[PDB]
């Protein structure tokens, strides 16, 4: 019943890029959350493999922002005269977004 | 006045902006950092910046202020273009003037 | 070099350009697999394929070959309802019921309808009927030994019964195609065949898969009525004609092909002539359809080997261009 | 696109293109100014109903066709041709007019 | 990640209307968009996994050989004398 | 007379200007008398009346 | 394909926009092949001619004068329909929608006027913009011609009345004609004008030949050959109609002109020349009613 | 953005309102065509199947004629732009009188 | 487009070649479906039956037989006309030059007619090589069927 | 056009298509195994028998 | 991409659909609060010292 519980699912689509190891370093592919009552009667009569997590990814993700932006400048500030300075001004922001 | 205020010689092209749909793929070649994927995203970014850099500088370099004849005319503190284009572009096309 | 720049095709393209101007093995295959798609893609409407699943009761793709006429057989289920009406009352309209049943008896609805009558199977069914024999019966020997004389006889009884009651073989049996590739299983067949376009350009090869050749061989020296007895060079045309006997011979069925340069508005005239079978006097015989152009007069060939020794006429190049049925009289 | 029709190949250039409104309100007004010419003759010419689509006639056959050929014969309108179910009333013909 | 497998990227398409917030009763037509994207890197997407067959154990039961001319054949005969 | 046509119009001061271009008549300029517009004919008089 | 993009009008109700979404695969007749067309130009309110909404005859006229285009993609603020008449033959497979009988793997669907079947059924009204769309029914040519003649046949009996035409099993299916009720009164009132042009063109054809044959062959090879194959057919029909009827070369010839025209105008209206064919592949081979069917431009 | 006039009373102090607005760019085509004659190509090709002929004076006179065609159809697009313009301006313009 | 070339025979004239330049868009009846053809097979001299020129009901019977082809382009030594009875398969729509007092409308089926109007004219003569060209008058089928009825009844 | 977007934007759709159809290759690798079964299961008599 | 298996027969060939699987994110609040007595306001800032 466990191996069915343990294996009824589809592996996800992801590669975390930091995986939970088991301190020998085999990766952790599962979770299996329980109630302490069941966990107890389960651990004594059934499952007892290795206790510590060799690795857990102590950080939290990241994102790369593809850029969509609308330059809205303020002219009459010397930008005014050449409003093609608006063009080179937006294209500046893309470098700062990079 | 009758010569056209410096009138375009050019079109005004478009800089790609905001088209992201961030997409990449690798197999893991010279790859020991899944980041090598992420760092390959930043690769794909710097190409369009140099493209718009090229696209912008091209126009800012592109020739400005060709002077055309046309009749700029004053109606009540407005300079207007009086344009009847028949003998010009609808000349003898069999296409009726609209 | 000069003969291939035109053959491998650049010059027309250049004119176009100027206008604008002013696991290792698997990897190799993937690279190549891709090339084929791109080239096919870079390259690029002269072809149309229709595909259908039927039984092998009537028809039969394997017996037939690379170039063959397949005719559709619409409304098998329908026909009895049609027989009661459009038939003068003294026609014993119960004849078909049994005859279609009889044809079927010789051999339900299920999931594969029996559509797709082959050209062959008509030549044999009417072989003894139309007035020629053993050049015609040689085709009948072909079908009994490859495709059953029962079904031929049952189907002949149906043709007699149909021509009897004013439900004709046409207004049934429209043209389907040229038989590219059958793909049969057991009693089943999936027949690909050309809706329209040229024949010679399809699976091609010596034969499209390993048997032999390709052709639109009339299959009869008995069929291939070649008009233009008196003719001038021109694109030849291909029609499909059913000739009938209305008590002159007891509901005769004649099925053959005419090849001459006349645009259908001129074929009705030449069909009026060449027939002494007009002395039906209810009214009607000789329907015709244009199979398609043969935009070269010359490929009609004289040969007799196929499957048994059959008179086989080979037609070199054809552009099936099917059209509709016209017989008003 | 290049197609071979007459005498050889034929090229057809085609340029997809599109457009918008830069105005919030109306950025263009149309006026009528003058009248170039009156297209129509402008007067002195009647309606004649013996042309259009008949009616229930005078129930005496000699009455109806007396009035008909009485009115129709004087007018510039009434058709020489009999009225056909398919087609047109066929107004009478001449050479030149004013 | 076994060699190959085409490791891909998980992109998050997220409609960001700023300046909606901040100040201004920004009002738009609808059928309008100021869409913004960002790509998610804590993890990556596995686009495809390839099965090799031979890598299977069913590959034993046959002698697989690649005869490219098989398209051109007519009949293959294997004859046995016993 | 009809009012299907008059009914088929709009009364939108919002719209009243843009169907103005549309014309409430069906003839063509190449006929002898103004006729009923043949089917082939398409139209954009400004049709005030 | 040469797509032509019909412009949806200004704001339409959300239930109307969902009415159009369901109209993909339906046949439209577009008056001109201009790339940009309005929706009002396509809508049935644009078929008005004599100040009235057209009858089944007035429709069949228009269906022969404008261009049918199947709807390919319906987009908010557009409709993209690809005219059936334009391009090479046997190309531009565009999907149809089957209505009624099956549409087997061929047979050249004709688009016949809607009223021949449930009348208002298929009106598809759009209230927001106040227009409507009547989509023709895609029936095969043999069956489309059988039906349209079947109903004018029933129409005349009705003209003066004191064997059911209305069963019409097509292939496996027995297609019911009559929707009973007053639909027939609505069907028969729209075929009213088609029935007459049919009754007239017959009665005017016979009496014109029955007067001409005896008023010809009495003034060569004309005589002999005529009476030859006409034995007990034309002449017998002459005595029999002249029995229950009345009997002028000058009115004869001028009436023979006006009939000969009106006749062929009905042969044009009638015969419902096929717009398209069905040529399937990797497909069912029979398109069940209400299912999109492949289709190609020439028979 | 939409303008604000300041005010001087406790009465509601209006807060900036800003209109994002979208319009629909349409499709147009504007196609032109020119043709060449199977006898005209063989001047351009310059090579016989036989591989002999047409020395290099063949081009100079041929491309002239072909420039005549390309220049003629590039003015069909510049005159087409003036139509596409003038049409979408009056498609979208209301009379003065109204 | 299976275009049929038609070789101007030779002869010809500075004035005759200028006459053929304006015959593009007109219709020709060719007595075959060919690739190689002679200019004289199209001419009205070919319409001549034994010893006699057909009348204007005889032409309709001659245009019944043979194939209408609309001239697309005319080159110095050939005339290109694609035989509508067959080679009508073009993506877009070959140009027909309306030669008639009439006017087509949109959607009007076009059937041809021998020239038949009093102000009609339409015969063309080419003196360098003895031959002429009568071009049929295109016309809406409603009108072309009214005419044929007139000619039939008058005969 | 000789630009950054077209030359470089169309290539990234080539790997897209190299991805795509490399996927339908598994169809033959997976289909190869699949075939082995049918021809092995066709040979096989029931063990009971 | 999703797996395919090439299959024998003309049945129409595996039609490979290759898409970008999308999803809809969710949003929760997760709110919490804490005590701050009017005392320890005068404090802290320095009002009452």
């Amino acid at each position: 019943w466990l191996v069915d519980l343990t294996t009824a699912t589809q592996p996800s689509v992801a590669v975390p890029r930091l995986t939970h190891a088991d301190t020998r370093g085999r990766p952790v592919d599962g979770v299996l959350v329980t109630t302490a009552a069941i966990k107890q009667r389960l651990l004594q009569s059934f499952l007892k493999v290795e206790d510590t997590e060799a690795d857990v990814p102590v950080t939290y993700g990241e994102m790369v922002l593809n850029g969509a932006n609308l330059v809205t400048a303020l002219v009459m500030g010397k930008a005014v005269r050449s409003l093609d300075d608006v063009g080179r001004h937006l294209l500046d922001m893309q470098e700062e977004q990079l | 006045e009758d010569t056209e205020a410096d009138v375009p010689v050019t079109y005004g092209e478009m800089v790609l902006n905001g088209a992201n749909l961030v997409t990449a793929l690798v197999m893991g070649k010279a790859v020991r950092s899944l980041d090598d994927v992420g760092r390959h995203l930043l690769d794909m970014q710097e190409e369009q910046l140099e493209a718009n850099r090229e696209t912008l500088d091209e126009l800012e370099s592109a020739p400005q202020t060709t002077r055309v004849r046309a009749d700029l005319v004053a109606i009540g503190d407005r300079l207007v273009f009086l344009e009847a284009l028949e003998k010009r572009i609808y000349a003898a096309t069999n296409v009726p003037y609209p | 070099t000069a003969p291939m720049a035109w053959a491998e095709s650049p010059r027309e393209l250049a004119g176009h350009a100027p206008l604008r101007r002013v696991t290792r093995a698997t990897r190799d295959d993937t690279e190549q697999a891709v090339d084929k798609i791109l080239r096919g893609a870079r390259r690029a409407p002269r072809y149309h394929l229709t595909r259908q699943v039927t039984l092998t009761d009537l028809c039969q793709p394997n017996a037939e070959r690379a170039g063959a006429l397949l005719l559709a057989l619409r409304h098998p289920t329908d026909l009895p309802h049609l027989a009661r009406h459009r038939a003068p009352p003294g026609r014993q309209t119960e004849r078909l019921a049994e005859a279609w049943g009889q044809l079927l008896e010789a051999s339900e609805s299920g999931c594969a309808r029996a559509g797709l009558v082959s050209f062959n199977f008509l030549v044999a069914a009417c072989t003894a009927a139309y007035d020629a024999r053993d050049a015609a019966e040689a085709v009948r020997a072909h079908i009994t030994t490859n495709y059953a004389g029962a079904r031929l006889d049952r189907f002949s009884e149906c043709l007699r019964a149909m021509v009897h009651t004013h439900v004709f073989p046409h207004e049934v049996m429209r043209f389907f195609g040229g038989l590219v590739s059958w793909v049969t299983q057991d009693e089943l067949a999936s027949v690909t065949a050309v809706c329209s376009g040229p024949q010679e350009a399809t699976h091609t090869g010596h034969p499209g898969r390993p048997c032999s050749a390709v052709t639109i061989p009339a299959c009869a020296f008995v069929d291939l009525d070649a008009e233009l007895c008196l003719g001038g060079p021109g694109a030849a045309f291909l029609y499909l004609v059913f000739t009938y006997r209305q008590c002159r011979d007891q509901e005769l069925c004649c099925v053959y092909v005419v090849k001459s340069q006349l645009p259908p508005r001129g074929l009705e005239a030449a069909l009026e002539r060449l027939f002494g079978r007009l002395r039906i006097t209810t009214c009607t015989y000789a329907a015709f359809a244009e199979l398609g152009v043969m935009p070269d007069d010359s490929p009609r060939c004289l040969h007799r080997t196929e499957r048994v020794g059959v008179p086989v006429v080979i037609l070199e190049g054809v552009v099936w261009r099917p059209g509709g049925w016209r017989a008003c009289a | 696109a290049r197609h071979e029709t007459g005498g050889g190949v034929n090229f057809t250039l085609t340029q997809p293109r599109g457009n918008v409104d830069l105005g919030v309100g109306y950025t263009a007004v149309a006026a009528t100014a003058t009248v170039r010419n009156p297209v129509t003759d402008m007067g002195n010419l009647p309606q004649n109903f013996y042309l259009g689509r008949g009616a229930p006639p005078l129930l005496d056959n000699a009455a109806a066709v007396y009035l008909r050929n009485a009115v129709v014969a004087g007018n510039r309108l009434g058709p020489a041709q009999p009225l056909p179910v398919f087609g047109c009333a066929q107004v009478p013909r001449r050479a030149g007019m004013d | 990640v076994p060699t190959g497998s085409i490791l891909s990227t998980i992109e998050v398409a997220s409609h960001r209307r700023l300046f909606d917030f901040f100040a201004r009763v920004r009002s738009d037509e609808n059928s309008l968009y100021d869409v913004e994207f960002d790509a998610l890197l804590g993890s990556y997407c596995n686009t495809l996994s390839l099965v090799r067959f031979l890598e299977l154990g069913l590959s034993v039961a046959c002698v697989c050989t690649k005869f490219p001319e098989l398209a051109y054949m007519n009949e293959g005969r294997v004859q046995f004398e016993v | 007379f009809t009012a299907a046509d008059i009914t088929a119009k709009h009364r939108c001061l919002e719209r009243l200007i843009v169907e103005t271009g549309s014309a409430v008549s069906t003839a063509t300029a190449a006929s002898d008398v103004q006729f009923k517009r043949p089917p082939g004919c398409r139209e954009l008089v400004e049709d005030p009346c | 394909c040469f797509e032509a993009d019909i412009a949806i009008p200004s704001g339409i109700s959300r239930p109307d926009a969902a009415a159009l979404q369901r109209c993909e695969g339906r046949v439209v007749f577009l008056p001109t092949i201009r790339r940009q067309l309005a929706l009002a130009d396509v809508a049935h309110e644009s078929f008005v001619s004599g100040g009235v909404s057209p009858d089944t005859l007035g429709l069949l006229l228009a269906y022969r004068r404008r261009f049918p285009a199947v709807i390919t993609r319906v987009l908010p603020t557009r409709i993209v329909a690809c005219p059936v008449d334009l391009g090479l033959t046997h190309a531009g497979t565009v999907n149809l929608r089957n209505t009624s009988p099956v549409d087997l793997c061929n047979g050249d669907p004709v688009s016949l006027v809607p009223p021949v079947f449930e009348g208002q059924a298929t009106d598809v009204r759009l209230e927001s913009l106040d227009l409507t769309l009547r989509f023709p029914v895609p029936l095969p040519t043999p069956l489309a011609r059988e039906i349209v003649a079947r109903l004018v046949a029933r129409g005349i009996r009705d003209l003066n009345p004191d064997p059911d035409l209305n069963v019409l099993y097509y292939n496996g299916a027995r297609l019911s004609l009559v929707a009973d009720v007053q639909q027939l009164a609505s069907v028969n009132t729209e075929l009213r004008s088609l029935v007459l042009n049919m009754v007239y063109s017959i009665t005017e054809g016979t009496t014109l030949i029955l007067t001409l044959i005896p008023r010809l062959l009495a003034l060569g090879y004309v005589n002999a050959l005529l009476q030859m194959q006409s034995v007990t057919r034309e002449a017998a029909q002459l005595i029999h109609p002249e029995a229950p009827m009345l009997m002028r070369r000058l009115p004869l010839y001028e009436a023979l002109v006006a009939w000969l025209a009106h006749a062929g105008q009905l042969g044009d209206i009638l015969a419902l020349a096929p717009a398209v064919r069905v040529c399937t592949f990797d497909g069912a081979a029979v398109v069940q009613s209400g299912d999109m069917a492949p289709v190609i431009r020439y028979p | 953005h939409q303008p604000l006039i300041a005010r001087d009373g406790p009465h509601p102090v209006e807060q900036p309102v800003h209109n994002y607005m979208t319009k629909v760019i349409d499709r147009r085509a504007l196609n032109a065509a020119f043709s060449l004659a199977t006898e005209a190509i063989a001047l351009l090709t310059g090579e016989a199947l036989d591989g002999t002929g047409i020395s290099l004076h063949r081009q100079l006179r041929a491309i002239q004629q072909l420039a005549r065609n390309v220049q003629a159809v590039l003015g069909a697009f510049e005159r087409g732009t003036a139509d596409q313009m003038l049409h979408v301006l009056l498609e979208k313009a209301p009379p003065l009188a109204l």
